[PDB]
RNA sequence: UCGGAGACUCCGAAUGAUUAUAACCUAGACUUACAAGUCAAAGUAAAAAUAUCUAUUGACCCAGAUAUUUUGAUCAACGGACCAAGUUACCCUAGGGAUCGCAAUCCUAUUUAAGAGUUCAUAUCGACAAUAGGGUUUAACUCGUUGGAUCAGGACAUCCCAAUGGUGUAGAAGCUAUUAAUGGUUCGUUUGCAACGAUUAAAGUCCUACGUGAUCUG
RNA sequence: AACGAGCUUGGUGAUAGCUGGUUACCCAAAAAUGAAUUUAAGUUCAAUUUUAAACUUGCUAAAAAAACAAUCAAAAAGUAAGUUUAGAUUAUAGCCAAAAGAGGACAGCUCUUCUGGAACGGAAAAAACCUUUAAUAGUGAAUAAUUAACAUUAACCAUUGAGGCCUAAAAGCAGCCACCAAUAAAGAAAGCGUUCACUCAACAUAAAAAUUCCAUAAUUUA
RNA sequence: AUUAAACCUUGUACCUUUUGCAUAAUGAACUAACUAGAAAACUUCUAACUAAAAGAAUUACAGCUAGAAACCCCGAAACCAAAC
């Protein structure tokens, strides 16, 4: 089947977008060595929050007022 | 070789080989559907779930490696700060242009 | 219609993006008292504010990273150049 | 289908443009003029090859030769030589009746052997003249 | 069933010979559905450390043996029912279905022609090759709807009618080719379809789930 | 009044790895690979999946270096999952496209391995290809795939000593061996002519398959 | 949707079933009534008392006692007994 004209234009535009993405990824701000350890502190704190949530699972408090509140269903006007 | 720039490439895109930009503006332009499972994961790792939603990422080698895997599914535009980085006072008045400039003052008035 | 042109002008390709048309309030009171902020704008402000904070955090982390790299190259540089003790020779040392 | 889609994706005519910008035969024409004093120009009558030979051979018995050269290569010397009025004559097939003696009358007589062949003119005794003049000199 | 080799084709086994005879106990691991099968430090004990290759399987139950240690399967359908064959068109039920390679010679066809050749409406054939076909040797021991009658619809790759080219077309018979789907395109005998006899301008080739069994029939 | 072995009652609610069926709303997560089996219309285990609980590193990536594009994997970084314990099933036939082997160091075909998919949009057809992060009200908006394609030939001239030879005798010549000579330029000639004795090449040369086609239409407005 | 019942636009019955596809293949003329998930070994949740719990015999190196929470329907060819 013949390749449509509009189809060729569409893919050519997509090729240009991806080709430019090569350019912007060719200029690393920091080298490999300079990266090591720069974000260690933030990562460690994030994991600690994850651990705290996992080990905080436990049942909930129970109150006499909640259970005694059921008696209010029979409230009336004198 | 693909990621080694050429002198003409710098002129076309107007980017200096020195003083490289720091932050990428990355948006998802195409679907993860019908893509290999590994490409699906990288998109979610980078946070590009909703298309046409810009996300700020570091221009560092580790991030670049992941960004290259999904090179075909996204558009990368260098972030620009004409008026400098936002401060605490101006943090609530920021606005990102389609051009890629994060202005720190948004008045909604004619420029004049 | 005409979306590429709006980008050349620096506007949002969609007219329903960032602009006075959407972000400005839709109405006020007759007396002039401003109306409560529209729910949509409050959500939109949060995303920019949240995005703004991420920009600040990432730059600070990257800047501090290379500074530490500078300290490493220095402390290591001075460590390499070192000497101690004494260095005789010949038939006795 | 995308595979086919990818495959399709992957000033002045030289015509109107202006175009960038015999020696052995020359001696032969000079040789006949030097060797033969009189050159008579007669139109080549397209005679049969066998009949053409005997006329040349018969003249050879009379020590008279027949010489023929292409007209276009013959123009230059005829332009600058003792014989200059033969240029219009030397158009189309032609023959030269060349001899060592001024046998102008006998040349016509040999020409009269074939009545259809006419004589256009030439030079006799190094003097260029037309046929009407040649007949007067032949007397 | 097991294992060796090749990438399904081949080889072996339910191990034998050699063995101055090979303990017990116990860290960590391999393998693996399970069950089974592998290697082993340390400690301890005999003696003066590993039997030797090649490789080799069978559970539980239950029966045997002995003075406390051991043995029982072509259970080979090899995860093994303690012990059971045919036959059904006389059949039945529950359902599911459908209704290309190489070689080895030998033939041939076209292009080769090594050769010979050839001799007044007088000649070529053809080694050897190349190429297309058909067989043979070369690798285990039987077969899978449809005539006819009635009515026909369409295709043209035209059987006849019609219009033409060429001719090795004198006239008369023909042969070769193109265009054309207009109407037509037989009756019987032997009878399982294949022949046959008489004719015709011709007795076309095919498709329409045997074209067509709620139209009929073998 | 249907005998390969009567009928009625009872056993009996016979049994069926087989066929059929199995009744309100809402939210959420969610797969036909390995092993054995009188096993392949079944079941059991592994693997997967799931609800809860415990506590801590997990996924992508993973430099050098091994054993040779993988088996393995360290600092990092992007990011939130992974391991263990208790409980529990159904499932164990795929379908199609695109890659790579392997069967005859083939294509195909049958397998095996990896990848992807299951529109309301698009592709004459249209679960499988391409565009598509869930679902909600609005007489808002920007967009994706795609809406087919305009892609070389000619009319010109043609010379003897008949070379001898078995073919009277062979002229460029039936024929056979030589295959020449002059010539501006000619092959004992290309055919032809000729029992011997019209012209091409040369020279000279203007050029080069079966019911009935099947949207309609349209060459130029930036 | 509409001013307007129909014209205009959009739209390949249902269930079961096959692969996660049907223009298939099963089943339904329609109405009313009837017509198919049932058990507590292990687990989870909730309480009583607690080195003990249980209204006799049971269990226990935090247990023990009680509560709640679970596993369908229709259909053969046949086989045997005894009458007719
Ligand atoms: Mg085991
Ligand atoms: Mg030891
Ligand atoms: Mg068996
Ligand atoms: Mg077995
Ligand atoms: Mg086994
Ligand atoms: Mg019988
Ligand atoms: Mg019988
Ligand atoms: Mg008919
Ligand atoms: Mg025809
Ligand atoms: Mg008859
Ligand atoms: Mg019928
Ligand atoms: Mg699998
Ligand atoms: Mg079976
Ligand atoms: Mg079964
Ligand atoms: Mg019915
Ligand atoms: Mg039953």
């Amino acid at each position: 089947r013949t390749v449509s004209f509009q189809a060729k234009e569409s893919m050519i535009r997509r090729l240009e977008v991806e080709a430019e993405n090569h350019y912007w990824l060719s200029m690393p701000y920091m080298t490999a060595e300079q990266e090591c350890g720069h974000a260690a502190e933030r990562r460690a704190q994030a994991f600690e929050a994850i651990k705290a949530a996992a080990t905080s699972k436990f049942p909930k408090h129970r109150y006499i007022a909640d259970q005694l509140d059921h008696l209010n269903i029979s409230k009336k006007w004198s | 070789k693909v990621f080694q720039p050429k002198p003409e490439d710098h002129e076309k895109y107007g980017g200096d080989p020195q003083n490289p930009h720091k932050l990428h503006i990355v948006t998802r332009i195409r679907s993860t559907k019908r893509r290999p499972y590994w490409e699906k994961d990288t998109i979610k790792m980078l946070g590009l779930q909703k298309a046409h939603s810009p996300q700020i990422h570091k221009n560092i080698p580790s991030v670049n490696a992941k960004l290259k895997v999904v090179k075909h599914l996204i558009r990368i535009q260098p972030l620009k700060l004409p008026q400098g980085l936002p401060t605490e006072e101006t943090m609530s008045s920021t606005c990102l242009k389609s051009t890629g400039e994060l202005v720190v003052q948004w008045h909604l008035k004619p420029v004049e | 219609a005409g979306g590429q042109w709006r980008l050349q002008q620096g506007l949002a390709a969609n007219p329903s993006g960032y602009g006075p048309l959407t972000e400005l309030p839709d109405w006020s009171f007759a007396d002039g008292r401003p109306a409560p902020p529209m729910k949509g704008q409050l959500r939109r402000k949060a995303q920019r504010e949240k995005l703004a904070r991420r920009v600040v955090l990432l730059t600070q982390e990257m800047d501090a990273g290379i500074q530490a790299w500078k300290l490493r190259q220095q402390k290591l540089q001075e460590e390499r150049k070192k000497e101690h003790d004494l260095k005789p020779k010949g038939t006795l040392l | 289908f995308q595979r086919q889609k990818l495959m399709a994706i992957t000033a002045i005519n030289p015509r109107c443009l202006p175009p960038p910008p015999v020696r052995l035969l020359r001696q032969d024409i000079v040789a006949v003029f030097r060797d033969n004093r009189m050159i008579a120009v007669c139109q080549n009558v397209a005679l049969s090859a066998e009949d053409k030979l005997l006329l040349r051979h018969q003249l050879r018995k009379h020590k008279i030769f027949i010489k023929v050269f292409p007209s276009q290569v013959l123009k230059p010397f005829l332009e600058n030589s003792k014989y200059r009025n033969l240029l219009p004559l030397f158009v189309g097939h032609n023959l030269l009746l060349v001899s060592e003696e001024p046998k102008v009358k006998e040349m016509v007589r040999v020409l009269k052997s074939v009545p259809f062949l006419p004589l256009l003119g030439g030079c006799v005794d190094d003097t260029i003249l037309s046929r009407q003049g040649l007949v007067d000199y032949a007397k």
